[PDB]
RNA sequence: CAUCUAUAAUUUUGAAUAAAAAUUUUGCCGUUGCUAUGGC
């Protein structure tokens, strides 16, 4: 009858469940489980299933999608709260119904159910923008038409499950109520070139960080529909963003090759620059091949509150820690070298040897771009993806000083616009679905369409772990 | 109007072909044919 | 059948171009035909009845509306013709036809007629109108319908009643309240 | 109208540094890079809307 | 292939592409083979960047003639899609021209890259 | 649209005078100059004390507004 | 969101239609079987 008594009752129920599951495991432990459930907010990687994974037997499945060039994807997964004990989902029908949202250049928002890890993602609902939402002023701050009219580019689903928020080239940002997909609120970015390029929610919260291509990072509170803040400091388009449970975020600004970490409340930022030199690399290899030099930094994700990984556009995956300004462990061409152009087509002249000379041997080879990169939060595995038609799963060492290639997954084919993961099962036995939004073109511009057999779709790989 | 469209498209492809044939020692009916097919497909679109 | 339709439409044309003691006997014969009918030939027949009703009302109103009700979009259109051409007598027609009534489409057309009439004096019309509301509430009591449906009718009648009471002046229906 | 980084500057002699000269832009308060248009524009708009009404 | 003779290495390619994006931003850059030839005719070009994997190579290979005729530095870079990113457009570009303007903020950059291009020539 | 932020820095817990003394940053965009009464209300909400216990003073608005 | 309703599942009556309880992977084209994969 009392709130304190209610909370005691729920907690004792929690303990009954924990003891039953501990006995099940048996057929220290309870303290350990409680300590982990605490250990989420202390931002040290604790989730260490790095080697229990069975990559070779992961079950792969493509699922084609109608619209062309899916741009991005965002997965929503209900958890159980530990302060209170109700649930993460909103209503009561849901009770742990795993959702996914995909946004496509064709101006389409599509929500699927992926609850069952054995059947295909089922297309629940969708909403399509279009030309009828073009603003009548077209030349002012107000841009507030209830739909998208250009190139939805990123999506993010709110951790409480009520809204999903999308933004793209139209310089808007729209929050939808999830069930009816109905647009509940529209916020302009109010800048002539303020295109939204990435969205990230601070975990378990309603603070959304929108990396926008006017060199700025806007920050909104969604449960109040307002823009808290703008953060300045980049030199090129702020191409990608990622945030975790703390009051921080990390961004990569593309051409300045610069990864910046934003501690919001302190109002401070830390600058991380790469800086490999190919000739130094050559000297080092003589002391001990091709050494491309870093073009731009494309994608980012925090593995932890103190460590984050940045994939560039020259095949490099770097692992950075907040302590040292240089990366602590860089890793070379991740997805291999881009295949050689054909001699006949490079030359335009029937002399075969002339055409080969045209191909020039090595000097025209280029590395695959890291187009997508994702680290399962506070864990020691991360998934990298390019348009080499194969996701690469990697495991970080225990000392957090290096990482190795755990394995591959060859079901994908095309440009991997975005990667996401969903967990399910019991705390001991956890199934991992890896979703990837795949399309024919890179999500920002075209630049590339010649890929053998790319198809617009959702690539789902279910992984199980034993040991 | 589409007369002007097609004329100018043809002029572009013609200039490219001239470049190829001038700077290639022994040019290739392959590029000639593919470029002609490109113009033909555009014309069919019209 | 087709001969009957031809006769019907010829009557339609001749009356549209254009007596009562020979325009009401065909009306009587037509109610007889409509009740006898009450198959695609029959549907297009009922259409022809509706058309000639539209013509005659353009230039026994009770059972005329009866046949109109128990005979879709065409029906609503001819109802709009009824309200635009023709009102206290219309109100008595409404009350009597409701008493006859007490299905879904007939009820919906009935509510449309009520809303059209009320948006289209009031002291004279009031008492039968309030008796009509009494009858509709008794219909709520005894109707073979679903909760959502009956509530739809309920909200509609409350809206129309609010409109009519707003129209009427207060001191005259004080005793009515 | 012109804010360096986040901070409006209205001194013409300001000696931008290197990164600052990368960051110059229009201020988030300007009718040029942001909020509602200035007084002349919205006075003209009021005039035209009123004259349309009359 | 010596037809695309001066081909930049990784470092020079970095600085070239960086100044190319800078000029695209301050709008001192003309994108495309045809417009590049037009600037070349008008003698307003500070220098020329070309792709090295065009299909085929001659379509832009016409340019070095006018370049080294009128004494305008030119240089090849490995990938046309990279050049397109650097320019800031949705499609791969094969040849771009950095124009000349005294009232430019990127003056000193363009002059450094042009210096190194000339040395390489 | 308008979302005032209150954030604190340099918190020094001074138990000699039985208090916590800190430095307040108030982010008000598209607004002028949040009130001391509202500052005290929200500071009390955050610090779980009584508006009669909270006190603030010395607020200076930076050139250009919003903070 | 809750509720009601709708669709679809059983129960009962009737051989069954019928009757009501009551209850709770694609835009376009292609290959391919009992799902997988081509091209635009």
């Amino acid at each position: 009858e009392n709130p304190a008594d209610k909370r005691r009752r729920l907690a004792k129920q929690y303990l009954e469940n924990l003891k039953s599951e501990a006995n099940d495991i048996l057929t220290d432990i309870i303290a350990s489980r409680l300590k982990e459930d605490v250990a989420e907010q202390q931002g040290r990687v604790f989730r260490y299933f790095g080697d229990k994974l069975l990559i070779s037997e992961a079950k792969q499945s493509f699922t084609r999608v109608g619209e062309n060039n899916l741009t991005c994807i965002s997965c929503f997964q209900p958890v159980l709260n530990k302060y209170t004990f109700e649930e993460s989902s909103n209503g009561d029908k849901n009770k742990g119904r795993l959702f996914a949202y995909t946004v496509s250049k064709d101006l389409q928002l599509t929500k699927y159910d992926i609850t069952d890890f054995s059947k295909r993602p089922k297309k629940l609902k969708y909403a399509k923008g279009g030309a009828k939402y073009i603003p009548t002023s077209k030349h002012e701050y107000e841009n507030t038409t209830e739909g998208h009219y250009d190139e939805i580019l990123t999506v993010a689903a709110s951790p409480d499950g009520k809204y999903v928020v999308t933004g793209g080239r139209d310089r808007k940002l729209i929050v939808w109520s999830t069930e009816s997909l109905s647009p509940v609120k529209v916020i302009p970015t109010k800048d002539r070139r303020g295109e939204v390029l990435s969205l990230a929610f601070r975990k378990n919260s309603d603070q959304l960080y929108a990396s926008c291509a006017d060199f700025k990072i806007r920050t909104y509170s969604i449960n109040q529909f307002s823009q808290l803040e703008i953060l300045y400091g980049h030199h090129d388009i702020v191409e990608d963003i990622s945030a975790l449970a703390m009051e921080r975020c990390v961004t990569v600004g593309a051409r300045d090759r610069t990864a910046m970490l934003w501690k919001i409340p302190d109002e401070t930022r830390l600058t991380f620059r790469g800086g490999d030199e190919p000739q130094k690399l050559l000297r080092r290899w003589m002391k001990e091949p091709l050494f491309f030099c870093e073009g731009s930094i494309d994608v980012v994700s925090m593995v932890d509150d103190f460590h984050f990984i940045t994939g560039s556009d020259n095949g490099n995956i770097c692992l950075w820690s907040l302590a040292k300004k240089k990366p602590i462990f860089t890793e070379r061409i991740a997805h291999g070298i881009l295949p050689e152009p054909s001699f006949n087509d490079i030359s335009g002249e029937t002399d075969e040897e002339l055409r080969k000379r045209q191909l020039q041997g090595k000097k025209l080879l280029q590395p695959f771009w890291i187009t997508s990169l994702y680290a399962i939060p506070y864990s020691n595995v991360f998934i990298s993806g390019s348009w080499s038609g194969s996701l690469k799963v990697w495991k970080i060492s225990d000392n957090l000083r290096s990482f190795e290639l755990l394995g591959e997954l060859s079901g994908a084919k095309g440009v991997v616009t975005k990667i996401q993961v969903v967990e399910s099962g019991k705390h001991g036995k956890e199934k991992f679905r890896i979703l990837a939004s795949i399309a024919k073109e890179h999500r920002l511009g075209r630049w590339i369409a010649n890929v053998s057999g790319a198809r617009n779709g959702i690539y789902s790989a279910v992984i199980d772990q034993t040991g | 109007k589409n007369k002007g469209r097609i004329s100018r498209y043809l002029a572009n492809k013609c200039s490219m072909a001239s470049r190829i044939d001038n700077y290639s020692e022994e040019p290739s009916n392959v590029f000639g044919s593919v470029l002609k097919k490109q113009v033909e497909q555009r014309l069919e679109f019209y | 059948k087709i001969s009957s339709l031809a006769l019907i439409t010829n009557c339609v044309q001749v009356l549209g171009v254009k007596f009562y003691p020979k325009i009401v006997p065909p009306s009587i014969k037509l109610f007889d035909a409509s009740l006898a009918d009450s198959n695609p030939l029959k549907e297009q027949l009922q259409v022809a009845i509706l058309l000639l009703f539209a013509g005659l009302i353009k230039r026994n109103i009770l059972d005329v509306l009866h046949v109109i009700y128990f005979s879709s979009s065409i029906r609503l259109s001819v109802i709009s013709l009824i309200i635009e051409n023709i009102l206290k007598e219309v109100l008595k027609v409404l009350f009597r036809i409701w008493s006859t009534e007490i299905d879904t489409v007939a009820v919906s057309l009935f509510l449309s007629t009520l809303e059209s009439t009320v948006e289209n004096s009031a002291t004279s019309q009031s008492p039968i109108f309030f008796k009509l509301l009494l009858s509709l509430f008794e219909f709520r009591s005894i109707s073979s319908f679903d909760n959502n449906t009956i509530s739809r009718i309920e909200a509609s009648v409350h809206e129309i009643s609010n409109s009519y009471v707003l129209k009427m002046n207060d001191k005259v229906f004080r005793p009515l309240f | 109208h012109i804010a360096v980084g986040k901070q409006i500057v209205n001194i013409p002699s300001f000696m931008v540094r290197l990164d600052s000269e990368k960051h110059i832009d229009f201020a988030p308060t300007s009718p040029f890079g942001g909020a509602r248009p200035g007084r002349v524009a919205r006075r003209n708009a009021a005039r035209k809307a009123e004259a349309s009404g009359e | 292939n010596p037809k695309a003779f001066p081909l930049a290495d990784a470092a020079l390619t970095q600085q070239i592409l960086d100044v190319v994006q800078q000029a695209a931003n301050l709008r001192q850059l003309k994108k495309g083979a045809n417009e590049a030839t037009k600037t070349l005719n008008r003698g307003i070009s500070e220098f020329i960047i070309m792709a090295a994997d065009c299909e085929p190579i001659e379509i832009l290979l016409h340019l070095p003639l006018l370049c080294e005729d009128k004494n305008v530095p030119y240089v090849f870079v490995p990938s046309r899609v990279a050049l397109g990113r650097a320019c800031g457009v949705s499609r791969p570009v094969i040849a771009a021209s950095i124009t000349t303007n005294d009232a430019s903020a990127i003056k000193t950059q363009i002059y450094a890259v042009k210096d190194k291009i000339e040395t390489l020539l | 649209s308008d979302a005032v932020t209150i954030r604190t820095r340099k918190v020094i817990s001074n138990p000699l005078l039985a208090r916590k003394q800190f430095v307040v940053d108030v982010l008000h965009p598209n607004r002028a100059n949040v009130s001391k009464d509202e500052l005290r209300e929200k500071l009390a909400e955050v610090y779980k004390a009584e508006k009669d216990a909270v006190s603030v003073f010395g607020f200076r608005t930076q050139f250009g507004g919003g903070k």
